[PDB]
């Protein structure tokens, strides 16, 4: 339960390490599907069942369903960007990694020295969440309604072909 | 028995192959209508019409599109020879540009006639050799100089003596 | 080496392949009863040998990863969404808690395979019908989930035999027929079957992202598709029909005889019931099922509520 | 004063007039570097579309789409506004065997089963205003 | 930590492999045996598509628990549902999803 929570973790990293870094979109978005799976599998070794349910279910199955399906739409095949690459030429990446990075290890220095008794991985099911999420959070599902119903009216706005 | 350019998986192919075959039954002319997938998948094309000199290249790509191993019938004296049409706009035969491995006489022939076809296409492909992969062994195929089917019921043809007169149904 | 943990381990990982070989099996069998109905097993194993030793052809001006993923997700994608089923007590590959929820896991990663498939098919006709066939599949599992919550809601749980057992007196077929037909009919559109066959039927600047596929990704995606009614039967069996349950049969012959009519009426419903247009079946979706499964939900949550002493 | 006067019959890079006099009916050779040429302009017919050798006009408005489509084999190009026909022209000629030539070249008896291979699905119909044609020529009366 | 369970997950790792190693190794054969020789609807019907299965989403974390959350937590699913379907409605009549105007 720990040595697929690691080896989930690590095959996340490579795999958004390579979606940062690529310049096909399909290839990019297929990365992306599978980080996202080790994502899931994350959740799944944490016990975090819904998580990782609705991770596939949405974030892997509806989002990147629309990212691939807006990438063929478009048809990008090389429109200036993929002849020119600036993301390789260190100039464009040395001094945002540079940045990034410090902002990782302000980070982890910030984790590291907080106590832990370490993560159980005891199952949280998906009624416990059901239960908490009608009970004490029952606005935050009426307006996460109401959020969704102003995006779709936002997407339709402009998105729209006409 | 000759051919022209360890032992028991290729005739394991060969019967895979002889008893599962995928035509693409190509339209062209009248042969078609008395006879009755993409040409991806379809591993034998039956020419069943004129070879027109307006979609010689029709049928040049269709067949192109095809995979190895694949098989060509001709049906009908005009894919066969050219048939009763030595005319400018036709092709005298689709072997002219395709390689054919059944040719059926008859105009049009019977839907029995391409049955009997398709079963001397599954002899020829049943007594054949091919490379079983890509990588190892010769890659070249083996056709089989079969018997002639006309020097083989020469016996039977020969020996019919009397037919039923024509006045009758 | 002698201890009964490691043989009841060897026993489960016997039964869960057992259970994966009849599927398969049983998928190759439906793909040759359709075949013929519209030595047998000598023809598939022919039909099997003619795909393998065909030359698998990629197109020159395509992505080969993309070409190649997509028929494994057509097969695996309800290959593995079959391995939460229980055929039998003591006879199910995963007693998960998600259950029903690794199905819609397994159905939203398997339109990737059309999008896949006509992404990487270098033709606009091609990307265009696949296009129109990942919409109506979109539009169709927008649904498919809120039919199952219904059974999830009169059972209470997610989990696959917790259902089966809640079905020990009546099925839910006869309380949860709106959400049944709904269920059926997004299942229907799920796996590309009739009467949503091919959309691309409707207009001439598509065409089937099943073409230039050509001998064993073909087959993959032929073998995947029968898998998934196979899987989608047997889900319909154990959500609405009892499952393993009957009066005088024992539990699998029960299961098998579930499975088998449901697989009869699906070859049926292709023989018999004609092609809709395109636009009359986003209509019909979009406008019909998804509220009868809001409905249904609505009801099913009443009549639990008012039936709770 | 003709719109678009092009060949119907033949290819557009056809020589000649076949039912001229001088114009041999019979076969010529057959040649794989004429037939790889005009396979090689049915590739790329529809990359380099001129829809004024069609008669056609308002070529790409620019919301129109020109497509080519496939009781026998014959193209037709469409024109169209979404999935509206506002123009379309039949090519046809892919199914021509020349039979009025052969009719300059076969007897008037043995040009019976070419006068049968005209509308296939017809036989003796088709036989039928020949022969009464010829009769008429001979002065036959029949019984 | 029972013998059932750890039965259950190495079966269901044992299926997992064999079914991806199956497909994986079927197309390994195939490949090295035999010779060789747009509209915006459609985005918007994907857009629609994500937002109804997040609401959707809110709806299966419900119906598990619908005994335990009583008739307050049906009102509140009630009223969620109402909004969902206003939405639907709107969509519908406005000509969103109207796919032949
Ligand atoms: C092997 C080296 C790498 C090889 C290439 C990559 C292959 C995939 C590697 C990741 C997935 C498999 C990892 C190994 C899992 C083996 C099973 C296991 O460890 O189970 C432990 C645990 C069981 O559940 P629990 O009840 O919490 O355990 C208590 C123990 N009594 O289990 C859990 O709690 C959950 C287990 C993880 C969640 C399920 C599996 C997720 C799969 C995600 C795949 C992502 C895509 C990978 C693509 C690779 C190729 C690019
Ligand atoms: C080319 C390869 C691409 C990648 C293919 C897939 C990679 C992984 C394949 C190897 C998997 C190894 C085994 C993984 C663990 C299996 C057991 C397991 O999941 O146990 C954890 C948990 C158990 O739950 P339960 O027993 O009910 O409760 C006990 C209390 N803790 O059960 C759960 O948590 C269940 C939920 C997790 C189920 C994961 C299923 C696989 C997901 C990936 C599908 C990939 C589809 C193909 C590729 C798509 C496009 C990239
Ligand atoms: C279409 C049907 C698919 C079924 C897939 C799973 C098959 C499992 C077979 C298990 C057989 C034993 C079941 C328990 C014993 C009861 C029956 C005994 C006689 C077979
Ligand atoms: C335990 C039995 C209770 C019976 C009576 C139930 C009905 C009365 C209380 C209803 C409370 C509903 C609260 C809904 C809040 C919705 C907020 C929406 C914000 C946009
Ligand atoms: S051989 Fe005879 S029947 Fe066949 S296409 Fe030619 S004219 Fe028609």
């Amino acid at each position: 339960m720990e040595f697929a929570f690691y080896i989930c973790g690590l095959i996340a990293i490579l795999a958004t390490l390579r979606v940062i870094t690529h310049t096909n979109p399909v290839h990019a978005l297929l990365y992306l599907i599978i980080s996202l799976l080790a994502i899931s599998g994350v959740f799944f070794s944490l016990g975090a069942y819904f998580a990782g349910a609705l991770e596939i279910i949405v974030y892997a199955g509806a989002i990147m369903v629309l990212f691939v399906f807006v990438v063929m739409m478009l048809n990008l095949g090389g429109s200036e960007i993929e002849q020119e690459r600036q993301w390789l030429k260190p100039q464009v990446w040395i001094g945002p990694a540079i940045l990034s990075a410090i902002m990782l290890v302000v980070i982890v220095y910030a984790i590291l020295g907080v106590n832990d008794q370490g993560i159980d991985g005891t199952p949280i099911s998906a009624k416990a969440v059901g239960i908490t999420l009608f009970g004490p959070y029952v606005l935050a599902v009426e307006l996460a309604s109401m959020l969704l119903l102003a995006g779709l009216v936002v997407a339709f706005h402009v998105g729209r072909e006409e | 028995m000759d051919y022209t350019l360890m032992g028991k998986l290729n005739d394991m192919v060969n019967w895979g192959r002889k008893n599962s075959i995928w035509p693409y039954n190509f339209g062209l002319s009248c042969c078609y209508v008395e006879m009755v997938a993409s040409p991806r998948q379809a591993d034998l094309m039956v020419v069943a019409g004129t070879c027109f000199t307006k979609m010689a290249p029709v049928i040049q790509r269709l067949y192109d599109q095809m995979l190895e191993p694949k098989w060509v019938i001709s049906m009908g004296a005009c894919a066969n020879s050219g048939g009763m049409y030595d005319i400018y706009s036709v092709v005298q035969g689709v072997d002219k540009f395709i390689p054919v491995d059944v040719y059926i006489p008859g105009c049009p022939p019977r839907p029995e006639a391409y049955m009997q076809a398709l079963m001397l296409l599954q002899e020829s492909i049943g007594k054949e050799r091919r490379p079983l992969s890509w990588v190892v062994g010769d890659q070249g195929v083996y056709r089989a100089n079969m018997q002639s089917e006309r020097e083989r019921k020469r016996g039977e043809r020969i020996a019919v003596t009397n037919l039923r007169t024509p006045d009758e149904i | 080496w002698i201890s009964p943990e490691l043989i009841e381990i060897l026993l489960t990982i016997l039964k869960a392949v057992v259970i994966l070989l009849v599927v398969v099996t049983c998928g190759a069998f439906m793909s040759f009863g359709e075949r013929r109905l519209l030595g047998g097993s000598l023809q598939l194993v022919a039909d099997m040998i003619k795909m393998f030793f065909k030359e698998d052809w990629i197109p020159k001006f395509s992505d080969r990863v993309i070409f190649t993923l997509a028929p494994m997700i057509a097969f695996t994608s309800l290959l593995l969404a079959f391995a939460i089923v229980p055929v039998s007590p003591g006879w199910v590959v995963a007693d998960l808690n998600i259950g029903i929820l690794f199905f819609l896991m397994m159905a939203g990663l398997a339109v990737y395979a059309v999008l896949f498939a006509g992404w990487s098919s270098n033709n606009k006709y091609s990307l265009l019908g696949a296009m129109r066939a990942s919409a109506q599949t979109l539009s169709y599992e927008v649904f498919l989930g809120l039919s199952l919550m219904g059974v999830v809601a009169q059972a209470g749980s997610f989990n696959m035999t917790d259902i089966v057992n809640s079905q020990a007196h009546v099925w839910n077929v006869i309380p949860q027929f709106f959400g049944f037909i709904t269920f059926a009919i997004a299942g229907v559109a799920v796996c590309h079957r009739h009467p949503f066959d091919q959309p691309e039927a409707e207009q001439e600047l598509a065409d089937g992202y099943h073409i230039e596929y050509s001998g064993m990704k073909f087959g993959l995606f032929f073998v995947g598709e029968y898998i998934g009614i196979v899987t989608i039967s047997a889900l319909m069996v154990t959500l609405f029909f009892g499952g393993w349950q009957g009066p005088l049969l024992p539990p699998f012959i029960w299961f098998a005889l579930k499975t088998a009519f449901f697989m009869m009426m699906f070859i049926l419903i292709r023989a018999s019931l004609p092609r809709p247009r395109y636009d009359q079946v986003m209509s019909f979706g979009w406008k019909i099922c998804l509220p009868l499964t809001l409905i249904n939900l609505l009801v099913t949550a009443a009549v639990i509520l008012w039936q709770a002493q | 004063g003709h719109p678009n006067l092009r060949r119907i019959m033949m290819p557009q890079t056809w020589k000649g007039h076949p039912l001229r006099k001088d114009y041999p009916a019979r076969a010529t050779e057959f040649s794989p570097f004429e037939l790889t040429k005009a396979k090689q302009d049915l590739e790329m017919e529809a990359l380099t579309f001129k829809p004024e050798e069609w008669g056609m006009k308002r070529g790409t408005n620019e919301d129109f789409m020109f497509l080519n489509l496939g009781h026998g084999a014959f193209r037709i190009v469409l024109q169209l506004d979404g999935e509206e026909i506002v123009d379309c022209v039949p090519d046809i000629g892919y199914h021509h065997r020349g039979a009025e030539k052969m009719g300059e070249r076969q007897s008037w008896h043995s040009y019976i089963p070419y006068t049968d291979r005209i509308e296939y699905l017809g036989g003796c119909v088709n036989e039928m205003p020949y022969v009464l044609a010829v009769e008429k020529l001979a002065g036959i009366t029949v019984p | 930590t029972s013998t059932e369970v750890i039965a259950h997950h190495w079966a269901f790792a044992i299926f997992l492999i064999v079914a991806i190693g199956l497909c994986c190794l079927m197309l390994v054969g195939g490949w090295f045996l035999g010779g060789r020789a747009l509209s915006a609807k459609f985005y918007l019907v994907a857009m629609f598509f994500v937002i109804f299965d997040v609401e959707a989403l809110y709806l299966f974390a419900w119906s598990t628990s619908i005994r335990e959350s009583g008739w307050v937590g049906f009102v509140e699913a009630a009223i969620f549902i109402f909004v969902l379907l206003a939405g639907l409605v709107y969509l519908v009549r406005i000509g969103a999803l109207d796919w032949t105007p």
